[PDB]
RNA sequence: GCAGUGGUGGCCGAGUGGUUAAGGCGUCGGACUUGAAAUCCGAUUCGCUCUGCGAGCGUGGGUUCGAAUCCCACCCACUGCGC
């Protein structure tokens, strides 16, 4: 994996990992959550609900200032539509199935990129409006929560989490898709530089790419209490792989004896709230609590605008 | 408001069972011997003085005054079998000075075990408060027939507005001045007028009937509290 | 469920009162009589099963003693005079009797329980006894102007602001699916921020709940009808006993499940935040379409565990309805408070108040808040005890549990849109301008024409 | 999702095929002591026709006369993997 650029200090180390910090601030309920929902179920409470909401507010305003349109999506999708945006591997391994009455065939979404992709299916887009940018906001549901040590427990790998996505439909001409790809990863990078999270950008190897992706960049943040890099953002350019399966066409008119061109589609995570909360807690821990990042103070309630205090001991 | 009227009936029909299970769970370790008895009453001071102890418990009221003065014969009454067995298994027990027997002072009669007009002093120490307010005169009449016509009856029990009355939560109230403990035993808090007009209705004559005030203090918790017991002596009319 | 001793008349119970309550709720009496007979039979069957168990235990003890000393009117001494083989012969008869008694007892238990789960909570004496909700629902209070009329209903207003995608939503998710987009995502988020901040300042603990509840736990917090036809079922790899929650009150109720709560700190207040998934969406006209009745929506809930003594849960009930009232008064939305009739309460509720907001573009009253006091009906099922210590003789007391919707985001958005429409756009409520982006702090402009026009 | 170890009462923690589920800790009430207490005595899972008997040691089952102890399944943790 080719590391492309570094930002911040990715070697400093601090006392606790997120697995202890979420309990020390009293914002996590894992045992009762596993009683209610089962393995990995969790309640998030108190100061951590306010912090997650502050993250959503800050991400939405950051993306809205850039020209993205916020969009709240449905959380389940008809199977006939989900096939066109997902792979077979995903359905058995990662997609929950929703059953109504009379035994429908809907699936809970794994990411808001899946409903946003189907928002323009079977359409002829006007080339004039093509940099179409959406900021998806939704709850994602994954089945795979396999653990790899203590530092992967807590709220790091869960079945249910809120995520803010970047989704762009782009012209397929003049290398504009790749310029937009660079712009998307730069937007994510600036989001994490303004939060003060150190990271490096990684160029993912061709072996670990999904079928649609023609290139992928991950943003991996440094976790000083865990001593590891963890992936927080994934940026991908799928070109016209999904556009032609969904039949999203570039021009509004077809030429006689000339095949149509499809738009280019790019998606990039902006903020998965649980993982970003983990990174914030690990990077801003002090001896008396967690310092609130300077950019989230305006979105926090009074009383939680300078410090999230420790109220319990570390397990 | 008050305790369920169904529950108060269950408390009345299970009074003896509740006192018996008290002696089962607490053994003879709950109450402590009363050494203040001889000093408090002008009787019992230093010939053959036959005595009846109504509600004898496991002792704790007759064994002190009985090892103190060695010319006293004692009758012991209690409706709980466990208390009688504990009194008998006491090493200080000897049949030549004591005659213990079970007798429900409201249902049973005392003449089945003691001779009429024989006892010269009978003691009621924290026994009448465990009896239902509407069956107390039953006890007074049951003991009226065994008292020598010049003898007397000694009485100490809870009085009105004592602290123990004030600690009771409202869910433990059966009626005016009538409460129930966690274990099922009950507590009636007497007033001078109530006790006077309860003894007068059964043929007694009042001699002394006045409150006794004390206090309880736990230094470690720094708790000092008022206590109000009612002490009295009633006398059976000579002629 | 109700306390079984309310039906035992040999205890302090009275089934006649349960009959009166079951009549006032316009439910089936005689369910009480079926319950009483099933329970009285179950008690005798339990007595017999305990006696058979005692005999089996005594046989095993005697066998053990015979073996270690190196050797059904039965008594202790009676068995002490048998060889081991004979005691085992007796044990076989004991086994047969125990097995048939166990079958009978399991049947009686299931029957008594299926009769008990269909008897409703006792009613607060303030409930209006009736079965006609449209006629006898008592209006308690009114706030604001509930007769003004305005041009568009929410069904048009959500499109004129370009914040709603219905056709594409139904293509993606099916009937009633929708994309919320643009200015209405910011407005929903503003509502969530404002409601969470208000509830947090009142002393509620914000809590983000899981959306999948297990079946074993959902049975204890839900009803037969809901659990049957109202809940979506989730299935993962394997099979799958999980059910998408219909409200955040369901997981929060199971948060202190099977606990002995200290009386100090008893008034625990929770501001639940989750997405709710309801399967029933019926359209009674045009003004109930749009985002008014949907399958998926975010809801902020009040949930309070209270002391069962000293009328504390009813004071808490008034406090919760007052919190919701003040919320909607700061949002500037007119409403009236209605007391629901006996026939419309669900089984757990002793009383239910509803806040019904006036929709000036639709000309109707629509229910936004629903505040219920379910007393110990649910705590007894979940075994949430009021003290930490059990008394010597008294029975265990359970906490009361109240819940009240604070804000369902879609319906409140509809109310705000209908009440703040002008000719050029939607005026932003003064209490939501803190939480809106710059540029969306004074007006949400109309950018499309009305679909009716 | 595998392939290992585990799961005791409000909590900690013993438990050895014949417990009274020990010892603590926490909580709750009762106190009548004249030798009062800088404390003592108790209770503290569910059920029944309650001074007793029955059930309960993650949940269900099996073997045994008898299981909290042995076996199996499932669930949930922790340690290693797959992802
Ligand atoms: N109606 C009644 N007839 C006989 N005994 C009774 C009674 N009501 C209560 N008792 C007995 O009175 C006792 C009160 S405890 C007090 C015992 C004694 N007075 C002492 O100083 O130690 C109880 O043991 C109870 O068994
Ligand atoms: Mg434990
Ligand atoms: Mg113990
Ligand atoms: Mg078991």
């Amino acid at each position: 994996n080719k590391v492309e650029r570094i930002w911040g200090d990715c070697t400093v180390r601090k006392k606790y990992s997120h697995v202890d910090l979420v309990v020390m601030v009293d914002g996590f309920e894992g045992e009762k959550g596993a009683v209610v929902a089962g393995s990995r179920g969790y309640f998030l409470k108190g100061v951590l609900v306010f912090l997650e909401q502050a993250l959503i507010q800050y991400a939405l305003r950051t993306l809205g200032s850039r020209g993205y349109i916020p969009i709240y999506t449905p959380f389940f999708m008809r199977k006939e539509v989900m096939q066109e945006v997902a792979q077979l591997s995903q359905f058995d391994e990662e997609l929950y199935k929703v059953i109504g009455k009379g035994s429908d065939e809907k699936y809970l979404i794994a990411t808001s990129e899946q409903p946003i992709a189907a928002l323009h299916r079977d359409e002829w887009l006007r080339p004039e409006d093509l940099p179409i940018k959406y900021a998806g906001l939704s709850t994602c549901f994954r089945q795979e929560v396999g653990s790899h040590g203590r530092d992967t427990r807590g709220i790091f790998r869960v079945h249910q989490f809120e995520k803010i996505e970047q989704f762009v439909y782009s012209s397929p001409h003049d290398n504009k898709s790749w310029e937009m790809f660079e712009e998307m990863i730069t937007t994510a990078e600036e989001f994490y530089q303004s939060l003060g999270i150190p990271y490096h950008i990684v160029n993912i190897v061709s072996g670990s790419l999904n079928h649609a992706a023609s290139k992928k960049l991950d943003l991996e943040a440094w976790f000083p209490g865990s001593g590891a890099f963890r992936e927080l953002v994934s940026c991908s350019n799928c070109t016209d792989y999904q556009a032609r399966r969904l039949r999203i066409r570039y021009g509004q008119t077809k030429k006689m004896m000339d095949k149509v061109e499809f738009v280019h589609m790019l998606n990039a995570t902006m903020c998965a709230t649980t993982r970003t909360i983990c990174a914030i807690l690990e990077n801003y821990q002090t001896e008396k609590g967690i310092t609130v990042p300077e950019k989230l103070k305006e979105f926090m309630p009074p009383g939680l605008q300078e410090l999230i205090p420790f109220v319990k001991p570390a397990p | 408001t008050l305790v369920s009227d169904f529950k108060q009936q269950k408390l009345e029909q299970e009074a003896q069972k509740n006192w018996d299970l008290f002696y089962k769970r607490n053994s003879t370790n709950f109450f402590k011997d009363r050494h203040w008895t001889t000093r408090e009453f002008e009787e019992l001071r230093s010939q053959k003085l036959t005595m009846l102890e109504a509600g004898c418990g496991v002792g704790n009221c007759l064994f002190p005054l009985l090892e103190e003065d060695p010319n006293i014969f004692a009758y012991a009454c209690d409706f709980s079998p466990r208390a009688i067995e504990y009194v008998k298994q006491n090493p200080l027990y000897d049949t030549e000075r004591c005659k213990v027997f079970q007798c429900d002072l409201t249902k049973d009669d005392l003449l089945d075990h003691v001779p009429p007009e024989s006892v010269d002093v009978v003691m009621l120490i924290f026994v009448l408060s465990a009896v239902h307010p509407d069956k107390m005169h039953l006890v007074l009449q049951n003991i009226y027939k065994v008292l020598k016509p010049g003898k007397s009856v000694l009485f100490r029990d809870y009085g009105l507005y004592d602290h123990a009355m004030l600690r009771f939560k409202a869910s433990s109230k059966l009626g005016e001045n009538f409460y129930v403990r966690q274990d099922g035993t009950r507590s009636y808090f007497f007033t001078d007028d109530f006790l006077a007009q309860l003894f007068m209705d059964t043929g007694y004559e009042e001699v002394v009937n006045e409150y006794v005030f004390r206090e309880t203090v736990n230094k470690k918790e720094g708790l000092c509290v008022p206590r109000v017991f009612l002490q009295s002596k009633f006398l059976k009319p000579p002629k | 469920v109700l306390d079984l001793d309310l039906f035992r008349v040999d205890k302090g119970g009275d089934p006649a009162l349960i009959r009166e309550t079951q009549e006032k709720r316009f439910k089936d009496p005689g369910l009480v009589d079926q319950l009483v007979k099933a329970d009285s039979e179950w008690r005798r069957c339990r007595f017999r099963a305990d006696n058979l168990n005692k005999l089996k235990n005594l046989c095993s003890k005697t066998i053990g003693e015979k073996m270690k000393k190196k050797e059904d009117d039965l008594t202790a001494d009676a068995l002490a005079n048998l060889k081991v083989s004979q005691i085992k012969k007796v044990r076989l008869l004991i086994d047969e009797a125990i097995l048939k008694c166990d079958a009978e007892r399991i049947k009686l238990e299931a029957e008594r329980f299926e009769n008990l789960r269909e008897i409703g909570n006792l009613l607060h004496p303030s409930v209006p006894i009736s079965n006609d909700e449209d006629v006898d629902n008592k209006v308690e209070r009114i706030w604001g102007d509930c007769t003004v009329r305005k041009k568009y209903s929410h069904v048009d207003l959500v499109v004129m602001v370009d914040g709603f995608e219905g056709e594409k939503g139904a293509v993606v998710a099916g009937s009633r699916g929708y994309f919320l987009k643009g200015v209405l995502v910011f407005l929903e988020q503003a509502l969530i921020q404002y409601a969470l901040r208000t509830l947090g300042s009142r002393g509620y603990i914000p809590i983000y709940t899981p959306f999948f509840m297990r079946k074993e736990v959902m049975q204890e917090v839900a009803q037969l009808s809901q659990f049957d036809e109202e809940l979506y079922k989730v299935i993962g790899k394997g099979s799958d006993e999980k059910y998408l929650i219909a409200t955040s009150e369901q997981p929060i109720a199971a948060l202190h499940r099977d606990e002995w709560l200290r009386p100090e700190d008893l008034p625990i207040k929770y501001a639940g935040l989750s997405t709710c998934f309801r399967q029933e969406v019926g359209s009674h006209g045009r003004d109930t379409r749009g985002i008014f009745r949907v399958h998926q929506f975010e809801k902020i809930e009040q949930f309070v565990y209270s002391s069962p003594h000293d009328n504390k849960s009813w004071e808490m009930f008034e406090e919760m309805i007052t919190t919701a009232e003040e919320f909607y008064q700061s949002l500037g939305i007119p409403y009236h408070i209605v007391n629901i009739v006996s026939g419309s309460l669900n089984h757990a509720a002793s009383k239910k108040l509803d806040l019904e907001a006036w929709f000036p573009g639709s000309g109707a009253f629509r229910e936004l808040v629903s505040c219920s006091n379910c007393t110990d009906y649910q705590a007894r099922r979940l075994r949430i005890r009021y003290g930490q210590t059990k008394k010597m003789m008294d029975k265990v007391e359970f906490v009361h549990m109240l819940n009240a919707t604070m804000c369902a985001t879609t319906r409140t958005i509809c109310a705000i849109l209908e009440n703040y429409q002008t000719e050029k756009g939607i005026t932003v409520p003064e209490k939501l301008k803190e939480f809106m982006p710059p540029g969306l702090q004074e007006l949400i402009p109309f950018v499309k024409p009305a679909p009716i026009e």
